[PDB]
């Protein structure tokens, strides 16, 4: 009965109304010419969304700390410092390995012109 | 030659245009030349070496993008490009960025041609002299028998 | 019960009008930046053109291809419409003026903003073509990659307040705004906000008809004004302009409905002027810049911005530590 | 003969601008960095002062 | 390849038919030496059925 | 001297040798100065401020059916067969406009009429295969067909767009006051 | 263009009649292997043995050609045709150039005799 | 066998009437193939049946953003 | 120093020849 839930139920009423208005209102009239295996992908594509999740789980692990920041003063501060640095080391692993690059397969072919 | 003579007051008008086009171009130059997004998008893109720019038969801004000093209006000149003084931009790395920079400079050089050609314009005929390859003027072919014959034959 | 439904349809009529006129505003200022007129053909000075376009596109033929889930393809518009619009509750137009005053408002605003990825990715599975998939892959990869640093900037700001309530942050910002100390964070948050909508500074995948188009269209600009609202409350002052106590002690003598009317006018005028300058800056950065390759974008987020953000994670609790300044609940 | 044509001036036109007019504008970068650090440090002054006041207010309540 | 010639750049190659000849087409080749600033042309012939060898 | 063979006076110019690119240590900018421009986006902001300046200036747009753009009298649009003073058709059927037309748009049949005067029985232009070179107007000794500066005659059928003798005589009727203005400024230059 | 297309062949001219017969039979095998992907690719009305009888018929047009150079030019044109058909470059409207006979009956009154050729003066 | 995925930059950033078959391995272009001829009209056959003055507009038809240069090369 | 007070160039003494000399 608050003004919070009329919103939750009323935004769909907005949408249901408008796509009704078009489906009820516009021409359908389709045909064949109007209508209409698998590819390979590089490793960094799947890598960005797989390694996305362990950083996201860290960001919501900071979320209990920054609400409790006064109560654990000088002590939970250092525990969080150690937590953050332990994960910064895995991040410097990740950017030292050049993991998230897609790198181009053709060079200028650097190898020189020798003879005989 | 040329189809017909200039209209009566156009030479005074191309000057008035050029005076402001000089700054209308620097303005376009500023949000691209040292834009870091425009830079990163074209720095090592489209690199052509100077030896295979010849083998592919490339010319103009793509051959001068690669370091080779060659353009026809300086090397094998024609149509009063001898009489007009200008310089030529030539890139060094074969990329899209130097092919961009030499166009942004050929703008400037063309404007230099325009003001030198408005200053140094002579009088005289604008078509070739004889009426056996292009037409007599309509003042003449309506009273001259020879010129009516030539006008009738150059068009049929 | 008359009171809250009249309040909510007042809020709905305001925000769903203002997302329509944002479209008319972007065309006109994109035109004047490009030294031409905007639309003046359809209103007295060009207005209700978004109405003209919506009137016509609700008359447009809907094509459901051979390739497609039909149900998935037309309710991905609605799930992106609904969660692009649900996040409009928690923003305050004044102290305690929201459609729901809940003590965890940033957690809600942060949970709804993660629900908005699906209607990209899911609608790639609509019209299953091999190029209709990996473009959606690049889209959703950029989307999640920049809502990471969005969430990060949020949690950096909550280190100063230690409360997930939103009007508590704005009342906390009365002593100083949060952009004035943390101005690099305003720059970082602006560019992450531009990425999170996939605006055409940071667009790659652009580079239907009818209802699945107008729902995506409305969701795009509702996301524009919603992340602008997020910037307005946690980084600029939310509804805060100046003190205005001396002006009131000149004008008024006691609490009346005209005094509360005047105070609400001042508060939401400050909030709206922040939001309007912010939307102008969105269109202004759209006008001036080319776009990104996917590799420039992923290199930008994961290799440049995120290590700097780790440095910010270390530096800001440490200065809250050096001077014994921890925020209390 | 030549009568009635478009001709240039007796002394010509005066020269137009064909050089790049891109003058280096702005302060030195260390001026902008010093101003940035000054603005940010003053904001941290006010923010940390306000947090300490809010803590004393919490003690009162 | 000769240092005197150095006709590096291919410019334009094409054919012209003269139907009154036994070998109907003649195939012309245009070359530019950007070093010595000089052009040259090379003309061979071809019937409709018989080939020319390719300089690709 | 005497040159080699494979050798003209086109030697390399004085200074065609590059200078070696500078390392990071032989640079006048400090690392702090250089990276302040890096992290504070300096020339991005410069190019931002350019278009911000352009927000505050006058647009170029003219309002088309209320305001037309440039006209020179030389300009070419639709066709017109003019008439003499005291009304005579001017087209003496000399076939020159047909002989010169680069896209073969003109077709004419010509017969001697009752007066013994030489006129066209049939004059015709296909405006779908016309290219507006103006050669038909340049060629005519009598100056019988001209180009009026009308471009606003866009049609809906192809049959409407095939102009016989009668449509072109009606055009040369209608636009004659205007073609006076065009040929008062063009006729010396022709 | 140093890399070439997938179903490319460096054009090469045979001094022997029999090695060109080898290449011709290999080409016929390539065509008839590719008849089902032609039927799927161009969305045709009919079924695959009509593509196969057209390939055989287009080869029995050119069986008694003697001169080796004319058979070389014929083989090169045929391989270019195969490369266009297999790579899905030709569209259905030009794939069905090969079947003018099959799409429809063009109407009545097919002139066979001298007189029904004469009544419409060959139209 | 790195199998390549094929698309076109079809006619409908292609500047109009170009077709460009690209063969990709993920992000990379391992093979390109421009198809050309969707604008080809046989102007070069048509010039042979016009006089030189009638053949003059065939030249500013082609490369239609730089007209006077196209006129100039034929006139020279 | 103004765009009001800028000189016109249409009012100018222009080049004028009696007769052009071009050798053949
Ligand atoms: C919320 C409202 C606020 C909106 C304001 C925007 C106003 C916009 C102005 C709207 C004007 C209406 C013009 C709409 C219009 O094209 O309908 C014409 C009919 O011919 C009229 O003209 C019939 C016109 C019908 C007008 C309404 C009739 C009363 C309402 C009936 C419900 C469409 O024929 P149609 O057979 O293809 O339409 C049907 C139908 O739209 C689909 O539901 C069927 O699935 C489909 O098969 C198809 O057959
Ligand atoms: C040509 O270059 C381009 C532009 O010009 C610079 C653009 O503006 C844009 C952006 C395009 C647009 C803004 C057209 C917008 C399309 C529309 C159909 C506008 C629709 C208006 C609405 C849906 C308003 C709806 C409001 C309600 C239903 C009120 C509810 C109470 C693009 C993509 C572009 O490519
Ligand atoms: C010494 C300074 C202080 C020291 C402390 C350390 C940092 C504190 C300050 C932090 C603030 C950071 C702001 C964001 C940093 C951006 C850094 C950057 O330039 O990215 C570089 C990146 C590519 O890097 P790279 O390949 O090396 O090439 C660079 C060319 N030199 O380039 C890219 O990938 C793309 C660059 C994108 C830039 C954003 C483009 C669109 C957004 C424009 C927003 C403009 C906002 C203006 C709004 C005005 C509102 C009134
Ligand atoms: C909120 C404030 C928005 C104000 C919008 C005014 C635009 C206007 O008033 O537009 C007037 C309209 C359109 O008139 P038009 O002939 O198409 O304009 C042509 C102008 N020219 C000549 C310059 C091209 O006319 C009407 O009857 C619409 C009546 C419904 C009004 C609904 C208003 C909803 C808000
Ligand atoms: C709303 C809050 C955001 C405010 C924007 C951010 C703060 C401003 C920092 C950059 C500007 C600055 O102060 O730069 C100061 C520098 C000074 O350079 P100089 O000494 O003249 O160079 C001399 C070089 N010569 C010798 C070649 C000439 O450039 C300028 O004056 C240029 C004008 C800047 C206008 C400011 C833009 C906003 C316009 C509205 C006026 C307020
Ligand atoms: C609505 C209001 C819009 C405001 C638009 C912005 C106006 C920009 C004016 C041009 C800037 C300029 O010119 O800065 C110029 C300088 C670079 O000088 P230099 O090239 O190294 O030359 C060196 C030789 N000197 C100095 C003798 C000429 O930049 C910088 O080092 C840093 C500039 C960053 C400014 C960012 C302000 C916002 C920061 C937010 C955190
Ligand atoms: C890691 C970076 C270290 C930087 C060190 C800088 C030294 C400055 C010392 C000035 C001391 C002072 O003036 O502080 C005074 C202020 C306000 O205090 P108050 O409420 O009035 O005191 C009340 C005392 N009672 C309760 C006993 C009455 O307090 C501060 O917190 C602000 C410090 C100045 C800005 C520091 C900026 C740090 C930004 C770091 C982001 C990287
Ligand atoms: S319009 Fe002119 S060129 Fe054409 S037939 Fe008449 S007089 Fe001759
Ligand atoms: S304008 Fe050119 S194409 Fe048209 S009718 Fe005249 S000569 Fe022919």
């Amino acid at each position: 009965m608050n003004t919070f839930i009329i919103f939750i139920i009323l935004i769909p009423i907005v949408g249901f109304a408008l796509l009704a208005v078009n489906i009820l209102l516009a021409v359908y009239k389709p045909y064949n010419e109007k209508l209409g295996t698998r590819l390979a992908f590089n490793a960094a594509f799947i890598l960005v969304a797989i390694l996305f999740l362990p950083f996201d789980l860290e960001i919501s692990t900071l979320l209990p700390y920054v609400m409790s920041i006064y109560l654990v003063s000088n002590y939970g501060f250092t525990i969080v410092l150690l937590f953050l640095l332990i994960l910064i080391i895995g991040f410097v692993y990740e950017i030292n390995t050049n993991a998230l690059k897609i790198n181009k397969h053709n060079k200028p072919n650097t190898d020189s012109l020798i003879y005989k | 030659g040329v189809s017909q003579d200039l209209p009566a007051g156009l030479l005074d008008d191309i000057y008035m245009w050029a005076t402001q086009f000089g700054d209308r171009l620097d303005e376009i130059e500023e949000l691209l030349t040292d834009n870091r997004i425009w830079k990163l998008r074209t720095v090592n893109i489209g690199t052509v070496t100077a030896q295979d720019a010849l083998n592919l038969g490339l010319s103009g801004p793509m051959l001068r993008g690669s370091g080779i000093p060659f353009d026809i209006r300086k090397n094998a000149p024609y149509d009063a490009y001898d009489k007009v003084d200008f310089d030529v931009p030539v890139g060094m790395n074969g990329d899209c960025y130097d092919r961009y920079l030499i166009r942004m400079a050929e703008f400037r050089q063309s404007l230099r041609i325009i003001e030198q050609c408005c200053n140094d314009m002579p009088a005289g005929a604008v078509k070739v002299e004889d009426f056996k390859i292009n037409s007599p003027p309509r003042n003449l072919m309506k009273e001259d028998m020879e010129a009516l014959i030539h006008h009738f034959l150059l068009y049929t | 019960m008359i009171i809250n439904i009249v309040e909510i349809l007042i809020f709905l009529v305001c925000v769903l009008f203002s997302v329509a006129y944002l479209t008319v505003a972007e065309r006109k200022t994109l035109a004047y930046m490009q030294r031409r007129l905007g639309p003046n053909f359809v209103g007295y000075y060009g207005l209700l053109q978004a109405f003209a376009d919506a009137v016509k596109l609700l008359l447009k033929e809907i094509v459901l291809p051979k390739e497609s889930n039909y149900i998935i393809l037309v309710i991905s518009p609605l799930i992106t419409l609904i969660t692009a619009l649900i996040g409009w509750v928690v923003i305050p137009l004044g102290p305690g003026i929201t459609l729901g005053e809940l003590n965890l408002g940033i957690l809600f605003s942060l949970a709804i903003g993660s629900l908005g990825v699906f209607g990209s990715l899911l609608s790639g599975w609509s019209s299953n073509s091999k190029y209709s998939l990996l473009g959606s892959i690049r889209s959703t990869a950029q989307l999640i990659s920049y809502e990471l640093i969005l969430t990060s900037i949020f949690i950096i700001i909550i280190m100063f307040v230690s409360s997930l309530n939103i009007t508590t942050i704005i009342e906390t910002q009365r002593v100083v705004w949060y952009c004035i100390p943390l101005l690099p964070l305003l720059l970082i948050f602006f560019i992450a906000s531009v990425a999170e909508t996939a605006r055409p500074p940071f667009d790659l995948t652009e580079s239907y008809s009818g209802s699945p188009f107008v729902f995506f269209f409305l969701a795009e600009y509702s996301n524009i004004i919603l992340i602008s609202a997020f910037n307005g409350y946690l980084l600029l002052g939310g509804y805060l302009s100046f003190n205005y106590s001396y002006l009131f002690n000149i004008l008024f003598n006691d609490y009346s409905y005209v005094s509360f009317l005047f105070e609400g006018l001042i508060n939401s005028s400050a909030y709206a002027i922040k939001l309007v300058f912010l939307m102008f800056s969105f269109i202004w950065v759209r006008a001036a810049f080319p776009r990104f390759t996917y590799d420039n974008l992923i290199n930008f987020c994961w290799i440049i911005l995120l290590p700097l953000l780790f440095g910010i994670f270390l530096i800001i609790p440490s200065t809250l530590y050096i001077f014994d300044s921890f925020p209390t609940l | 003969p030549s009568v009635g044509q478009d001709l240039p001036p007796v002394g010509g036109y005066e020269p137009v601008q064909w050089r790049r007019n891109l003058p280096a504008r702005g302060f030195r970068p260390l001026v902008y960095l010093a101003a940035l650090c000054g603005i940010c440090g003053y904001g941290f002054y006010r923010a940390l002062g306000g947090i300490q006041e809010r803590r004393e207010l919490k003690r009162e309540k | 390849d000769n240092t005197s010639t150095q006709y590096k750049s291919i410019i334009d190659i094409t054919a012209v038919d003269y139907p009154s000849r036994e070998n109907r087409f003649e195939v012309v080749y245009n070359f530019l030496s950007v070093r010595h600033n000089s052009r040259i042309r090379l003309k061979t012939y071809a019937t409709e059925v018989t080939p020319v060898p390719s300089i690709t | 001297n005497i040159y080699a063979g494979g050798s003209a006076a086109a030697a390399p110019p004085a200074g065609f040798r590059i200078h070696r690119p500078a390392t990071w240590e032989e640079s006048e900018e400090g690392a702090l100065s250089k990276a302040t421009k890096y992290f504070l986006l300096a020339e991005m902001f410069r190019g931002l401020y350019v278009v911000l300046e352009q927000f505050f200036r006058a647009p170029y747009t003219i309002y088309y059916p209320f305001e037309k753009g440039p006209v020179s009298p030389r300009f070419r649009g639709e066709h017109a067969l003019r008439r003499y003073p005291s009304g005579e058709e001017r087209c003496i059927a000399c076939k020159l406009c047909e002989a010169i037309c680069p896209a073969l748009a003109i077709t004419i049949d010509a017969e001697e009429r009752i007066d013994g005067s030489r006129r066209t029985t049939k004059y015709d232009i296909d405006m779908t295969k016309c290219i507006y070179c103006g050669y038909c107007q340049e060629s005519c000794p009598v100056d019988a067909i001209v180009e009026t500066p009308n471009v606003e005659y866009a049609t809906e059928t192809r049959e409407e767009l095939l102009y016989n003798k009668e449509k072109l005589l009606a055009n040369g009727d209608k636009w004659e006051l205007e073609l006076q203005y065009a040929l008062d400024a063009d006729a010396p230059y022709r | 263009a140093i890399i070439a297309t997938a179903f490319a062949e460096t054009v090469k001219f045979s001094g022997s009649k029999q090695e060109l017969q080898k290449r011709t039979l290999a080409l016929y095998r390539q065509f008839l292997r590719g008849a089902p992907t032609f039927a799927d690719l161009y969305e045709v009305q009919f079924s695959i043995p009509t593509i196969r009888t057209k390939i055989r018929q287009e080869f029995e047009r050119h069986r008694f050609v003697d001169d080796l150079s004319i058979q070389n030019v014929l083989y090169a044109k045929g391989h270019m045709e195969y490369q266009e058909c297999i790579n899905a470059w030709k569209q259905q409207a030009q794939f069905l150039k090969y079947f003018p006979e099959e799409d429809d009956i063009q109407g009545r009154h097919q002139p066979s005799n001298f007189v029904d050729k004469f009544l419409k003066n060959r139209a | 066998r790195i199998r390549a995925f094929t698309i076109n930059f079809g006619p409908q950033a292609a500047h109009g009437v170009l077709r460009l078959i690209l063969e990709l391995s993920g992000e990379e272009i391992i093979r390109s193939d421009p198809h050309v001829g969707l604008l080809h009209r046989g102007t070069e056959k048509l010039i042979e049946y016009k006089t030189y003055m009638q053949a003059l507009p065939y030249f500013d038809r082609l490369d239609y953003v730089s007209m006077m240069t196209n006129e100039q090369v034929f006139s020279l | 120093p103004s765009w009001e007070n800028i000189k016109d160039i249409r009012l100018d003494p222009k080049v004028h020849v009696d007769e052009v000399y071009e050798p053949i």
